[PDB]
């Protein structure tokens, strides 16, 4: 499975609302600025080294999925399972988070 | 027993005691539009209150007792920009001794200096980690008293929070000027707002400074959330003081409809800065005039008014049916000009019945002035259900720890930025 995965290094999104259901990928050094991202599923996938600069996240399941080294400004979490520890050594600024899902707090994997 | 205080009058500050202080304003200072007496003071140089004394009460004796109080409202820290920046917002100090009031991030500082240059630092420190804060972005009140003899005190809200002796120093000799003023903030967007300064020639004690509390709270009116004046005509989301993680919410319209509890609240961050709740979480309570006799917008004591609840930016009234099974009567929201004969009078209560200054308690009344009771919350089959019993009037004539029926009234303010 970890043989198979597909890696985007480097991306610049701007201005899209933007849905889909990942599966196995890591996308490294992304830069997305003023994003939607509106009911999507993220099973085995991983950010590294992004900015989110006023992204808004709805409707997230979150499945494996991790964001690390990464920096959010002025993002919202609305409605989304993206808890505590899926942000490994990440930095949130005025970042909020409403409406959390149910879920365990600790990855407990979705096979 | 007050030697300076500075207090509002016609279009201009000045000092009630006996000795006239000269005050000098800059051009950049701001007053509030409801509570004038309160002053802002920002970032910048023109941000400035100069006010003089008399040189026969400048504080140069060797054993002289001397206090100060006054409230204050610091907004959030809201980046990294602010850590490790002690600033002065008042300031009392000519050729390296007097006394100072500082803030770094997250503390208040006293500070005083003699002129052997020895520092004593008294220090207050609020969290910032908190969910839900006394004092992030609230009215403080804030006194300090100062023992010659024996040791320095600080005092929050009436109660002792930091004290360190000050035996060692020898000679104080403060300034002819009290400056306020934002002296090394290096945020550009950073204020204050102080109001009701006063100074004193004698240490108080605990009971002369819970006077002092009292009566500069002004118990016969209403505060919000922040600590303002409570006003008619705007909407304010709504925190239980017994089970602060849950806000008010509807599920549906009418008599058949009920509001209660939901949660839990989410939460405000920026990485090691602060990691609060969210306050704008919830259905917003209008509070509408019904006999307020009073011309201006402020709610107080024994107010009989109307709430009104914004339901999908659509205006509602809160009421029950007084005639219903048991003693808890479930509150629901209804078409304003559809409520009929139901209950809806509400009579707000700032202070008890001994005069007692406590929070905000709404007591829902029916057209005959007979009391429902106490606006609170009752669970059924684990939904917090918010109802009007007369249980808590039971209670409160008894003396006992009335569970549910206290309130706070939430605003949107500048000085703490969730995003809506
Ligand atoms: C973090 O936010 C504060 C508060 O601003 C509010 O909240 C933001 C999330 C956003 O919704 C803003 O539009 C809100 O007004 C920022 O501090 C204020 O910023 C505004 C400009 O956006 C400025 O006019 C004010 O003077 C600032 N107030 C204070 C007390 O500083 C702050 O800039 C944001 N953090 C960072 C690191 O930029
Ligand atoms: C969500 O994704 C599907 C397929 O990826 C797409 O067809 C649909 O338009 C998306 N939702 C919205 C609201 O656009
Ligand atoms: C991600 O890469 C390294 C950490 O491995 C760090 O030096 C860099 O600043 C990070 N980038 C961001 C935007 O945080």
């Amino acid at each position: 499975y970890a043989s198979r995965t597909k890696v985007f290094p480097g991306e610049r999104v701007e201005h899209v609302t933007f849905n889909f259901t990942l599966e196995n990928q890591i996308h490294r050094g992304g830069q997305y600025f003023n994003d939607k991202f509106i009911g999507l599923r993220l099973k085995s996938v991983s950010f590294e080294d992004s900015l989110f600069e006023e992204c808004y996240f709805e409707d997230v399941t979150s499945s494996n999925t991790f964001f690390r080294n990464c920096t959010f400004i002025n993002t919202v979490f609305y409605n989304t399972d993206l808890f505590e520890y899926k942000f490994v050594n990440s930095r949130l600024i005025n970042s909020t988070f409403l409406h959390n899902k149910e879920g365990c707090p600790l990855d407990v994997t979705g096979t | 027993t007050s030697i300076l205080s500075i207090v509002y009058k016609k279009d201009d500050l000045i000092d009630l005691s006996r000795y006239g202080a000269k005050i000098n304003i800059g051009d950049r200072v701001y007053y509030d539009s409801i509570d004038k007496n309160q002053i802002k003071l920002i970032n910048l140089e023109s941000s400035t209150i100069e006010v003089i004394l008399k040189n026969a009460i400048v504080y140069n004796s060797m054993y002289e007792n001397f206090s100060t109080s006054f409230w204050i409202k610091i907004p959030k820290y809201f980046s990294k920009i602010n850590l490790n920046n002690e600033y002065t917002i008042i300031n009392c100090i000519e050729n390296n001794s007097g006394w100072k009031v500082s803030l770094n991030y997250g503390e208040i500082i006293w500070t005083l200096q003699d002129n052997k240059q020895n520092i004593q630092r008294v220090v207050f420190k609020y969290s910032q980690m908190v969910n839900i804060s006394d004092y992030i972005n609230r009215w403080i009140f804030v006194t300090i008293t100062n023992n010659r003899l024996t040791k320095s005190k600080i005092y929050i809200n009436g109660r002792l929070i930091d004290q360190k002796p000050i035996s060692n120093l020898g000679n104080i000799h403060a300034s002819n000027k009290i400056m306020f003023k934002l002296d090394g903030c290096r945020d550009p967007r950073r204020y204050i707002m102080i109001k009701y300064f006063n100074l004193f020639d004698k240490e108080l004690n605990e009971k002369e400074i819970k006077d002092l509390y009292d009566s500069q709270s002004n118990s016969g009116i209403l505060k919000d959330f922040w600590g303002n004046y409570l006003q008619y005509d705007k909407p304010y989301y709504m925190l239980n003081l017994f089970d602060p993680n849950k806000y008010v919410d509807v599920n549906n319209i009418g008599i058949r409809g009920y509001m209660y509890l939901k949660g839990p609240r989410g939460s405000v961050v920026t990485t090691n800065i602060y990691l609060n709740s969210t306050l704008y979480e919830g259905t917003k309570f209008i509070i509408k005039k019904y006999a307020s006799g009073n011309e201006d917008n402020i709610v107080r004591n024994n107010d009989r008014v109307y709430i009104n609840v914004v339901v999908k930016n659509k205006e509602y009234r809160l009421a029950t049916n007084a005639s219903q099974a048991g003693v808890e009567k479930i509150l629901s929201a209804l078409e304003i000009p559809d409520v009929g004969n139901l209950s809806q009078v509400v009579v707000m209560k700032s202070k008890d019945d001994q005069g007692i200054r406590n929070k905000c308690k709404m007591n829902l009344q029916d057209n005959n002035g007979n009391d429902i009771g106490f606006i609170g919350f009752h669970l059924y089959d684990n939904i917090a259900k918010l109802v009007a019993s007369n249980w808590y009037n039971r209670q409160v004539g008894k003396a006992s720890r009335t569970f549910g029926c206290s309130w706070e009234f939430i605003p949107v303010d500048d000085g703490w930025g969730e995003s809506s």
